[PDB]
C-alpha cells in the first residue's frame, strides 16, 4: 500500500525562509517559525491564516507546542527561548542562559519542562512556570541539532554535529547511553518513536536511521533523498500507513514504508530545500516548509 | 539559524 498525498493549500506570509512547522496536539492549528523572527499560526485543515506572534530579535530555528495546545516555545538566534500564550500572543517568559544560537526545543509530556539545544554545545532543561534554568548538560562537543523527550518524560535524546546521539536521564541530567555509527557524520536530527522504543536519527550523509534504544542497534536505514547541508526534520506518520516522512535538499518531500524502507511517494511542489515536515495527529495530513527561494508552507492530504 | 548553511 502507498499513500496518495496531494497538495491542498499553500500558506504564504513569511518574508524569509521557514525553519519549522508543527501541528498542535489537538489538531486544530499549524505553527510555523521563520528566519524573519516571526511565528505564524494557521488553521490545520484549511490553511487559514490566524495570527502572527512577534518578539524575538533574530531569526527562529524551532517552535514546539505544549501538551494542551495552549503554549508555544520558540528557539532563536537571539540566544533565548520564549514561551508564548497562543491565545493572547503574549510572551509569558524569556529563557536566558545559552551563550549562542538556540537551535531546538521541546516540551515534556507533562509540559512543565522545556529542553533546548544550542550552538554553545549544551542542552538545558527549563522550568516552564518560572522560566528559570534547572540544569545545564555539557552534552556535546559541537552544536546541538535536536532534543526530544520520550513518552513518559523520563528520558531526553540529543544529537549533534559532533556525530553523536546521546540519551539523558531527565531527573539527574546524567548520560545513559551514547549511539555512534559508521564514521560519525554530523547528526542533524533525532527523535523518539511514538512508543519510545526506537530513535530516528538523520545524518548529513543522505541517511536516516532507526535505532532500537534498549539494544543500542540500528534496525532500519532510509536512503534516496538529499541531506548533506541542513538540519531537516523527520517524522513518524501513524494516522494511516506507517511511514517515515522527511524533507530533502532536492525540494521534495520523501515518504518511506517504515518496515520495508522503500520510497512510497515523493511530493513535488516546493521550489527550495524542504527543511521541515510535520504529520497531523489524527488526519492523514502533512505540512511541509521550504527555504528562502520558496518561503511557503504546503498542506498535503492522503486517503490512507 | 537552521535556514543557513
Amino acid at each position: 500500500v502507498k499513500p496518495n498525498y496531494a497538495l491542498k493549500f499553500t500558506l504564504a506570509g513569511h518574508t524569509k525562509a521557514v525553519s519549522s512547522v508543527k501541528f498542535s496536539p489537538n489538531g486544530e492549528w499549524l505553527a510555523s517559525s521563520s528566519a524573519d523572527k516571526l511565528i505564524k499560526i494557521w488553521g490545520a485543515y484549511d490553511g487559514k491564516f490566524e495570527k502572527t506572534i512577534s518578539g524575538h530579535k533574530l531569526g527562529i530555528s524551532d517552535v514546539a507546542w505544549s501538551s494542551d495546545s495552549n503554549l508555544l516555545v520558540s528557539a532563536s538566534d537571539d540566544k533565548t527561548l520564549k514561551i508564548w500564550d497562543v491565545s493572547s500572543g503574549k510572551c509569558l517568559k524569556t529563557l536566558k542562559g545559552h551563550s549562542n544560537y538556540v537551535f531546538c526545543c521541546n516540551f515534556n509530556p507533562q509540559s512543565n519542562l522545556i529542553v533546548s539545544g544550542s550552538f554553545d554545545e549544551s542542552v538545558r532543561i527549563w522550568d516552564v512556570k518560572t522560566g528559570k534554568c534547572l540544569k545545564t548538560l555539557p552534552a556535546h562537543s559541537d552544536p546541538v541539532s535536536a532534543v526530544h523527550f520520550n513518552r513518559d518524560g523520563s528520558l531526553i535524546v540529543s544529537s549533534s554535529y559532533d556525530g553523536l546521539c546521546r540519551i539523558w536521564d531527565t531527573a539527574s541530567g546524567q548520560c545513559l547511553k551514547t549511539l555512534i555509527d559508521d564514521d560519525n557524520p554530523p547528526v542533524s536530527f533525532v527523535k523518539f518513536s511514538p512508543n519510545g522504543k526506537y530513535i530516528l536519527a538523520a545524518t548529513l550523509d543522505n541517511t536516516l536511521k532507526l535505532w532500537d534504544y534498549s539494544k543500542g542497534k540500528c534496525l532500519k536505514t532510509y536512503t534516496g533523498h538529499k541531506n548533506e547541508k541542513y538540519c531537516i526534520f523527520a517524522n513518524f506518520s501513524v494516522t494511516g500507513g506507517k511511514w517515515i516522512v522527511s524533507g530533502s535538499e532536492d525540494n521534495l518531500v520523501y515518504i518511506w514504508n517504515l518496515q520495508t524502507k522503500e520510497i512510497v511517494q515523493k511530493l513535488q511542489g516546493h521550489t527550495d530545500v524542504v527543511i521541515s515536515t510535520a504529520c497531523h495527529p489524527t488526519e492523514n495530513i502533512i505540512a511541509s516548509a521550504a527555504l528562502e527561494n520558496d518561503k511557503t508552507i504546503k498542506l498535503w492530504k492522503s486517503d490512507c | 539559524a537552521r535556514t543557513k548553511q
